[PDB]
């Protein structure tokens, strides 16, 4: 509790509070940018999935986990990895592909030989279909996607700004699509692989929507978290400020005494 | 628990309680008198230096009631009192009177003597009170220049010798809550087990408000307590020390930014921490819960189980202010209803 | 001056003639380092080669008597008293005796240095000598310096510590080696006396309480500990396999500080983290157990060349003794060469290389 | 590219100095990487 | 309401839609048969009585609903008020790449490109 | 490399080496003697003021073997010793003893001298140790009232004049690593060029421990070294200053969250940090690496090159503990092999 | 008092009779600021008009004689000696002389003040004067206080600096301006001496090695530097094109940490001015600028004619602008130098000449 220390101690917190307050305001603008891509993706989810509402399609499991590589955003990855283990109880031997490292790191520790593929370099900018297609493609590629009895994507749904929600959604494959109760209503010409395509493109599209929602749920979290960091380092600064003045003060008195005593003699 | 497990006291050794004002050195000592002094048989010498006369009047009531002091019977203890109302000469001395009495019981009548001093700080504070008027140039923090050797003369007398054992507990006061003040700094090197009270820890409502990380004893050695008690100790400390290292990240970022292994340690350390708290019978008029005494073998097992995570699934609160591991499973069932 | 303390004999190697500060807070293990050093000399003092011997002088300054007792007992429990001289100025003795002891002691062991032999002086501890030297002066009424100390409290120590030296051939080649101890408060090394001595000696070993409680014992702080003589006083073999360890251990704290960001690691950082963690662990050591050089060497070699890197951290404990057990049993011919020769020839590196791999596959 | 992506080459040949103000120029640059995972240990790295 | 790109969603009431289906052009109308078809890389158009507005597209899916709502989904997309030399210089590099898995992707470019030329 | 690039020493100048304990002052000063004191046509005095008798021992045995001294022929240096094994009065005047010998060659041999003082802080300290016994009230930080003028009264004699030239290298102990300590804080005003050694630097394995920003020399001015030299030297400084400024954002948001120019500035700053270290000949006992000496033009050219990116491909380690850019290339390949 | 330093003249304007304090840690640039003020007086001291000249008095306290020697050799190299006085109380001289020198030199200044003329006086430095006073007192065994200074160490410096003034018409209207130098230690403005002195002066010019290693020289912390006199002492023309300057650089200090990917065009812009503006206030040593040479650059800056230009070219910008303005617009420059104010016409003149140079 020397003065030298307390000073620099108090500095590096001010310097932290700065960064955290920059973080918060930067997220505010970034959430505005990813707000419009969560309306333009959750609308294309409308036109797409409505066909599925009319021909009610009801579904070696493939779970795809979605987050990012970024920390500093509260329990985004922590509590998504938990709902993924909650569902990974009922099928201990279900394959996972993870998008974003923080989730991979989480599950890698608990179902370490479930995962077969992993993607990275994600939650930096807003996700685009270009990615959403390449991951869908590689899921078809190495992962043998269509040849799976069942596929479900796991993502963080954004309920408000302050709170998000771990969520799940079903992908259905070629066979499920043909076999759906009201498929008969739709005069889709059996003119060559037609349900296949619908699947291959509902895998990219569904995936996108999830990613858009996941990212915009994460940005909210990052914002809120960084926000509290600023409040705390704010309160810490206050404490150390008080401690600083004490030490200063005594440094003056103890220093002075040394002289007074030297002087009386 | 904290002592038994972490910094074991030694028979015929020198024990000291460090702490600032109102952390509980006095109540802690009364718990030690409670346990040891009853089933001890031999002679005790209690010395009130610079404390409250209330406290001394209370201790004289307390003994006549347990029967340690029997006005009409025999008696196991002796009372010497130079209390905080006394002039600095009185208080600069009264402890030497206590000591002389104990030294007789040790050397002449070859006895096991229990010797409680409270508070030994008040002897060195008195030394400074007079020192300038004695014409002396002061020393750092305005203490008598003789503070070390005047303590060495007194402390070096409170001792076991080839003619008789003495166990002594001394209450150490800590000016301004500063441990590096030259009075307590110099004390430490005179003790065999040192157990410190943190103000902060008491403000957590943890009692005894010991510092699990600052308390020491020469007796925590495998050659004495044995590999397991030795290891249950270290591992407990690593856990607590880690919690301590993270106090900053958790203060700003909170828990969500910790990794997985880190996260566990904290929840575990916070349990170990609460479990180190123990209801004291003497302090009953402050908890409300009738006090508990755990045993050494009892404590070690209990903690070992927690460190093997055999209780992770129990709300942190269960570990707070109860006896041994049995009491944890009890309170947790009570609350889970 | 082989201490048999893994951390010390690889990181801050001490030399016959050098002065080396042991500094840290109270209850950190300062005395323990000094003690474990003395105990070790058994290796050479029960021999007959006078010039490999190291006589110890332990100066007790301001210690309580029983504590000097508790200590001579342990020296005897280790048959270590036949080559030591304790000089005691306990807590209760006159300020003048306390202040004097280190000087009187320095002379007792100066006899050895002057006469072709090597002593080792442990000043436990100067903080108290200065407390007492302060006491003579304030009472003699000499006007005070900083923190009420006398003006030349530096001169006090400087003239003592300079008395340690390694004489020339003309003068008999005798050495005197000093391990002063110094007690800080609240880790502050920037307080008067420590500062004084810190700059007087040929390096320091910093012990730390934080390190201690998380399981590094000796709680040496590699970051801050130095021996300014350096490799000049290391054994050639130890030197050879300790190439770069101390710098590496620094880089390790580096990557471990960046780890707190808890952002994903690559194969380079995870790599050095795995090794640093195991190296750290490999230097931990129980009190009262100094190790021979040839026990130290293969341990260090196994760690450095990364044969330990695929082994559980809790199990490195058992690795150590299980390894040594096997090396004594089988490749004793190496262990005895390392010892006799003190230098790993190229083939000896081979035998050792083979020998380690062999064992790591259980 | 694919079919999954068919209309992302038909939309990225059909991407390639107008509308490309941020929006589309960036819709064209994706910075993803995949890596296959085997018995814990991986396989190798490659651009998506 | 129902005609969406992932970045930009477009339309809402309609009197006639023209689409470039899997097998040749088609036209949905006031009441039409519920159908799904892959949407080939070509022009499209909306109607609101006598209102002509044609877009190009990348491809995707159309889905005429039983409830009668038509849903059209594509990726990228005004007519000539959008896409000559921009096309030309690219067409050059396109054909070049074809002679090269990598050049297979260029095959996709030739057909998509050749189509756009007609506009 | 770092001196001649950033804070170049002035012939005739005064040159202080600031450094807390054991950051490499004495080694540095010896590296200087190793180089300067051969190529120097004239005479040299070395003053040992309150250092380690054994350091002095080494020097006297080095001088003989470097040839600088020759006990049966011609010698180029005088040795004046007053080490810490000696009482304040002695430690307080031996600087002037040495300094006088220099003076005599300056003024009466009318020629070039090199005056080496290690360590000049002990002149001030020794002044400190008797001050009170002479009956003076202590000034601040318990230093004598005469600190300023006493240092003035010595330092001002160590000086180039019309009759001849002195060039001095004085190691300056910086107590407690505190530069604002009255003692060193005063010395700054006295020197033409200041080489500041830093613990932070040295702890990185970067020897010499020179702080590239806090080091200064009056001669770094275009008028003295040319524009290009001055521009390189300024840019190197800007680089490292930026890299220093960004170490907040690197800790907190990684290296990830950076502008591309920045990412490169950091890449270049790190490469530069290392190219400022260098194996000293004197310090072979520490690096086992052969001493490398670099020519001033070679320094500037290589840093120039580094700065314009004509070396962005080479790995960080290739710049560490090597001589000129030759050695960067040599190492780059030797390691890639 | 026109110092020639863009940053100072524009943002921390000094008046005649004022007491502006130069303050910073060692080696930050304190002397350089003073010396450029001194070097900049040739503009008038070589002229005829008395009321417009300014005589320099440099009080050297406890400096290495070789330093002083060189400070001499530096003013003679700029023909500034002819109107300067050096009172020298070097490192090695008796403390009384170091104690006395500033009062001694004070009375030298007042000569000019009392005689209807104007001097300016640089105290380099007061830190060391206080140290000297201390030596005397302690030795005389006068009783010590904070840091072992006597009670009247304040009174020491108050006496000194209160002597500086602008005298009234009845007194010949002469004036004495004060540039005391104060040396902080690790930046400590609470330090005993800096406290006293800061509370006597009319403001501070504040230096920081941080800004210095960044390359911003003069290394003036703008946020920390104030001149209590301020507005009232500024070439009306410079004050005309710079009321905006403290504004812009204030907001640039507040959005500074945003220099690290997704910023909105408003706070993007703020970072665009700031860098350029800061660049514009760098100024090599010994080259102080004439007012009529400052106001164009500060004009093109504030009114956004540099936002187009890249940040490295702001160097050569100034050189080429001014030499062009000299040849092709010497008349506007002349009006500024003579009128000291800017016409509504002159503002369109400069504007036009700028837009012409920026286009070219
Ligand atoms: N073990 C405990 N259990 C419950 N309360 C405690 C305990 N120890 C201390 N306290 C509380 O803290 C207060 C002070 O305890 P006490 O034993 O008087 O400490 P002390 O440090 O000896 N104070 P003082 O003697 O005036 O410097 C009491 O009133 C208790 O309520
Ligand atoms: N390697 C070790 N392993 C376990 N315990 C150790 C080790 N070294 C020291 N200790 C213990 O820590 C306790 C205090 O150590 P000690 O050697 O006295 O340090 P210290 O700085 O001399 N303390 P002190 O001088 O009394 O303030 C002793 O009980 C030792 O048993
Ligand atoms: N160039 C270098 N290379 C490697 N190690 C160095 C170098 N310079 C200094 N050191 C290390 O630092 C230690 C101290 O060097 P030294 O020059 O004695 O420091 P110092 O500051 O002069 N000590 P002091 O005179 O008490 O202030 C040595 O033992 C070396 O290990
Ligand atoms: N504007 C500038 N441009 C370039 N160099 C400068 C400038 N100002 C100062 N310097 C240089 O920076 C160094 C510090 O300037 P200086 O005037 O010595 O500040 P100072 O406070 O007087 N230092 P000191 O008083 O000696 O502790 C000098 O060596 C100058 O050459
Ligand atoms: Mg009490
Ligand atoms: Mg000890
Ligand atoms: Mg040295
Ligand atoms: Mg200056």
């Amino acid at each position: 509790a020397t003065l030298k220390e307390v000073e620099m101690r108090l500095k590096s917190i001010k310097n932290i509070e700065k960064i955290t307050k920059t973080m918060k305001i930067v997220a505010s603008t970034r959430l505005s940018k990813a707000e419009k891509a969560k309306i333009s993706a959750k609308k294309m989810d409308e036109a797409e999935q409505l066909f599925y509402k009319n021909a009610e399609t009801k579904n070696k499991e493939l779970i795809v986990a979605i987050t990012s590589d970024k920390g500093l955003c509260g329990s985004i990855h922590s509590q998504l990895a938990k709902a993924v283990r909650r569902h990974l109880n009922d099928q201990p031997n279900a394959d996972i592909v993870t998008i974003g490292d923080k989730i991979k790191m989480q599950l890698l520790r608990t179902h370490p030989n479930n995962i077969k593929l992993s993607i990275n370099g994600i939650g930096k900018d807003a996700p685009t279909f270009q990615e959403s297609a390449l991951i869908a493609d590689k899921l078809l590629s190495v992962m043998k996607a269509g040849t799976y009895p069942k596929i479900s994507i796991f993502y963080n749904d954004p309920v408000s700004s302050l709170s998000f929600e771990p969520s799940e959604k079903p992908i259905f494959n070629a066979k499920t699509i043909e076999q759906s109760p009201s498929f008969g209503k739709f005069e889709i010409d059996t003119d060559a692989n037609v349900p296949r395509d619908l699947f291959e493109y509902t895998l990219a599209n569904q995936m996108l929507t999830a990613m858009a929602q996941g990212y915009a749920a994460e940005i909210s979290a990052r914002r809120n978290a960084m926000d509290n960091a600023s409040k705390n380092a704010g309160d810490m600064i206050n404490r150390y400020s008080i401690l600083y003045n004490r030490t200063r003060q005594a440094v003056i008195t103890n220093e002075l005494v040394d002289i007074i005593t030297g002087a009386s003699s | 628990k904290v002592v038994d497990l972490l910094a074991p006291y030694a028979r015929g050794g020198k024990i000291g309680l460090f702490g600032g004002a109102g952390v509980g050195k006095t109540v802690f000592i009364q718990e030690l008198i409670n346990n040891i002094a009853k089933a001890h048989g031999g002679f005790s010498v209690f010395t009130g230096v610079g404390e409250r006369t209330r406290e001394g009047n209370d201790l004289y009531r307390e003994m006549k009631e347990t029967g340690v002091i029997n006005l009409e019977g025999e008696s196991k203890v002796a009372l010497v009192f130079g209390q905080m109302n006394e002039p600095p000469g009185a208080r600069a001395r009264v402890a030497l009177t206590g000591l002389t009495i104990a030294e007789y019981f040790r050397d002449e009548e070859g006895q096991d003597v229990l010797l409680f001093i409270d508070n030994i700080f008040r002897f060195t504070q008195a030394g400074s009170e007079v020192s300038a008027l004695l014409g002396r140039i002061p020393s750092a923090v305005g203490y008598q220049p003789t503070l070390a050797t005047d303590m060495g003369l007194l402390q070096e007398r409170i001792t076991t010798t080839k003619k008789g054992s003495v166990t002594s507990v001394q209450a150490v006061y800590v000016p301004a809550d500063d441990l590096t003040d030259p009075a307590p700094a110099t004390t430490f090197a005179h003790l065999d087990a040192t157990t410190v009270l943190s103000r902060g820890i008491s403000e957590l409502g943890i009692y005894p408000a010991v510092d699990p990380l600052d308390s020491k004893s020469r007796l925590l050695d495998a050659a004495v307590v044995g590999q397991e008690h030795y290891d249950v100790a270290s591992k407990v400390q690593e856990t607590l020390q880690t919690y301590k290292s993270l106090q900053d990240i958790i203060a700003i970022l909170g828990m969500d930014e910790l990794s997985e292994q880190d996260k566990l340690t904290v929840e575990r350390a916070r349990k170990i921490q609460r479990f180190l708290s123990q209801p004291f019978a003497v302090a009953e008029v402050f908890t409300g819960i009738p006090g508990k005494l755990v045993r050494l073998k009892d404590t070690v097992a209990s903690f070992k189980a927690v460190l093997e995570g055999k209780y992770d699934n129990i709300p942190e609160h269960a570990f707070y202010m109860v006896g041994g591991i049995e009491d944890v499973v009890a309170k947790a069932e009570k609350l889970a209803a | 001056v082989q201490t048999g303390l893994k951390a010390v004999d690889a990181l801050v190697p001490i030399g016959r003639g050098q002065r080396e500060l042991i500094i840290g807070d109270r209850q950190t293990g300062k005395t323990a380092v000094a003690l474990d050093t003395i105990l070790n000399q058994k290796r050479w003092n029960n021999g007959s080669d006078e010039s490999k011997k190291l006589y110890c002088v332990y100066v007790a300054v301001g210690q309580k008597r029983s504590t000097v007792a508790q200590l001579v007992q342990t020296l005897e429990q280790h048959d270590a008293m036949k080559y030591s001289i304790i000089v005691a100025a306990t807590a209760s003795e006159a300020a003048p005796l306390q202040y004097l002891a280190p000087f009187t002691a320095a002379s007792i062991g100066e006899w050895f240095r002057d006469n072709g032999k090597h002593a080792l002086i442990v000043y436990d501890d100067l903080s108290k000598q200065a407390v007492a030297y302060r006491q003579l002066s304030l009472l003699l009424r000499r006007p005070p310096g900083r923190e009420a100390y006398p003006g030349d409290v530096f001169y006090l120590h400087s003239r003592l510590l300079e008395r340690a030296a390694k004489l020339s051939e003309k003068e008999g080649s005798g050495s005197l080696t000093a391990l002063p101890v110094i007690e800080t408060q609240g880790g502050d090394v920037s307080a008067y006396i420590p500062t004084n001595v810190i700059s007087i000696t040929d390096g320091q070993i910093f012990l730390e309480a934080e390190l201690f409680y998380k399981g590094i014992r000796p709680a040496i702080n590699v970051g801050l500990s130095v021996s300014r003589v350096g490799s000049a006083a290391q054994v050639k073999a130890l030197k050879q396999v300790a190439g770069s360890l101390k710098l590496f251990l620094a880089q390790y704290r580096e990557v471990a500080a960046f780890a707190q960001f808890g952002s994903d690691l690559d194969a380079s950082t995870k790599q050095t983290l795995v090794r640093g963690e195991r190296l750290t662990q490999l230097l931990k050591q129980n009190q009262y157990s100094p190790l021979a050089t040839e026990e130290q060497v293969p341990l260090i070699y196994a760690g450095v060349n990364g044969h330990l890197d695929g082994i559980e951290l809790s199990r490195i404990g058992e690795f150590e003794s299980s390894f040594l057990s096997y090396l004594k049993s089988n490749h004793n011919e190496l262990l005895t060469e390392i010892r006799e020769k003190g230098e790993l020839s190229k083939e000896l590196l081979a035998s050792l290389k083979s020998a380690t791999e062999s064992f790591v596959a259980t | 590219m694919s079919y999954a992506a068919y209309l992302n080459v038909a939309a990225q040949a059909i991407r390639s100095t107008e509308l490309q103000t941020a929006s589309v120029t960036n819709r064209s640059q994706t910075d993803a990487f995949y890596t296959q995972y085997k018995n814990a240990s991986e396989p190798t790295p490659m651009t998506k | 309401l129902q005609f969406a790109l992932p970045h930009e969603t477009l339309y809402s009431e309609v009197t006639q839609v023209n689409l470039p289906a899997k097998s040749g052009r088609i036209g949905v109308l006031a009441n039409h048969v519920p159908t799904v078809e892959q949407l080939l890389p070509g022009v499209v158009e909306v109607m609101e009585g006598s209102n002509s507005k044609k877009f190009f597209i990348s491809g995707g899916f159309a889905t005429v609903q039983p409830d009668s709502q038509l849903c059209v989904t594509a990726i990228e997309a005004p007519l000539e008020s959008f896409s000559e030399n921009i096309k030309n210089l690219l067409a050059e590099a396109k054909k070049n790449v074809s002679s090269s898995r990598e050049a297979a992707e260029a095959a996709i470019q030739v057909e998509v490109l050749e189509n756009l030329q007609s506009v």
